[PDB]
């Protein structure tokens, strides 16, 4: 078995730039027959895989000279000139040099590059309708951030809470390039009525202090 | 104008088994093998086998042997994949692709279907219960406001979400539910100016086709207790 690596996970780009991705292979990919047998593929969300770059550097049909490959060994990179929105999605590596199996790389997904943007944090305490059936969520939303990465935390009176949350984050918008992120916090009513203040902290490189959004079931 | 036609989408129960079918069109299917691949949830492709559409041969990837048969009707360019004695971790996106016979062994998959999805669970039809999600109780003072709706205890997906019937598009953000202990949980925030609500309604509606219900949740502003 073939392993293939790529890197990275996640490519922010700015459209009009070349995008670079690149694809390790835990052997050589050079076939005794002097070919070297290295496919590039792209899929957007819901779509067939299509077929861009065959044996390092050979357009498939219909693929723009926009695209092109390159590399030789267990080494390759395919670039992306002047990256457009019809771009955008999941590209990712394959080799049928040694086979079978087929191997996949595990694709990076493009990202479109923005000015960043602080979240805006917004907590909500549990439902009356919630509490009345025995239960008890939290939700904190962090909405419209840029770049994608984020961290939250919940505190229970002043103390980190990990057990319990649910975090779930949304594709990067097609409107304004920036992401969202849910997080909820489920505890029994019995444990939520025992406590006061409840806390969603989001930490995010637009600051070096987190974003506090805080309430007490005590007091408006 | 080559395409491969995948067979829709499957909710199966743990143990059980399920065919697709990939329908070929555009070129003489003979002439190719039909490879099928896996595609868990945020994880790499996975081959799993192929079967030849000149001769019917098969060859599979051992760690599926046993689970997954290739058959191909000539007659109909359809190739199958029926997979037995489904688990949890058989939930993915299968792919069929095609692989010319004629231009050598290493030809990449040229062609690819366009994924069927295939959730296993020992799980029941269970309605959501939907929560109205207002601010904390107290005075917005910003020109924005965001509201929610919690969309907890479910199975199976899908469930329709939106705000005043649709009248309300921009500014939501619906996000993709997450699986836990058997059901799921989805949740959808919507942020309007605060001269928009609480003065005019505001409300979060909820399909889950599966147990046929359909729930409407005004969202309402917190009293002081």
């Amino acid at each position: 078995q073939v392993v293939m690596t790529q890197s990275p996970l996640s490519l922010p780009v700015s459209l009009g730039d070349q995008a670079s991705i690149s694809c390790r292979s835990s052997q050589s990919l050079l076939h005794s027959n002097g070919n070297t047998y290295l496919h590039w593929y792209l899929q957007k969300p819901g779509q067939s895989p299509k077929l861009l770059i065959y044996k390092v550097s050979n357009r498939f049909s219909g693929v723009p000279d926009r695209f092109s490959g390159s590399g030789s060994g267990t080494d390759f990179t395919l670039k992306i000139s002047r990256v457009e929105a019809e771009d955008l999605g999941v590209y990712f590596c394959s080799q049928s040099t040694h086979i079978p199996p087929w191997t996949f790389g595990g694709g990076t997904k493009l990202d479109i590059k923005r000015a960043d943007a602080a979240p805006t944090v917004s907590i909500f305490p549990p439902s009356s309708e919630q509490l009345t059936s025995g239960g008890a969520s939290v939700v904190c939303f962090l909405n419209n951030f840029y770049p994608k990465d984020i961290n939250v935390k919940w505190k229970i009176d002043g103390s980190e809470r990990q057990n319990g949350v649910l975090n779930s984050w949304t594709d990067q918008d097609s409107k304004d390039s920036t992401y969202s992120m849910s997080s909820t916090l489920t505890l029994t009513k019995d444990e939520y009525e025992r406590h006061n203040s409840y806390t969603c902290e989001a930490t995010h490189k637009t600051s070096t202090s987190p974003i506090v959004k805080s309430f007490n079931r005590n007091e408006c | 104008e080559v395409q491969l036609q995948e067979s829709g989408p499957e909710l199966v129960k743990t143990g059980a088994s399920v065919k697709i079918s990939c329908k070929a069109s555009g070129y003489s299917f003979s002439n190719y093998y039909i490879h099928w691949v896996k595609q868990s949830h945020g994880k790499s492709l996975e081959w799993i086998g192929f079967i030849s559409c000149y001769n019917g041969a098969t060859f599979y990837n051992q760690k599926f042997k046993g689970k997954a048969t290739f058959t191909v009707d000539n007659s109909s360019s359809t190739a199958y994949m029926k997979f037995n004695s489904l688990t949890f971790e058989d939930s993915a996106v299968y792919y069929c692709a095609r692989l010319p016979i004629q231009f050598g062994n290493f030809y990449p998959m040229d062609y690819w279907g366009q994924g069927t999805t295939v959730t296993v669970s020992s799980a029941k039809t269970t309605a959501p219960s939907v929560y109205p999600l207002a601010p904390v109780c107290g005075d917005t003072t910003g020109s924005s406001v965001t509201l929610g709706c919690l969309v907890k205890g479910y199975f199976p997906e899908p469930v329709t979400l939106t705000w005043n019937s649709g009248s309300l598009s921009s500014g939501v953000h619906t996000f993709p539910a997450v699986l836990q202990s058997d059901l799921y949980t989805l949740s959808s925030s919507v942020t309007v100016t605060s001269s928009t609500w609480p003065s005019q309604s505001i409300t979060c509606n909820v399909a889950h086709p599966a147990s046929s219900t359909k729930v409407d949740k005004k969202i309402e502003p917190r009293g002081p207790t």
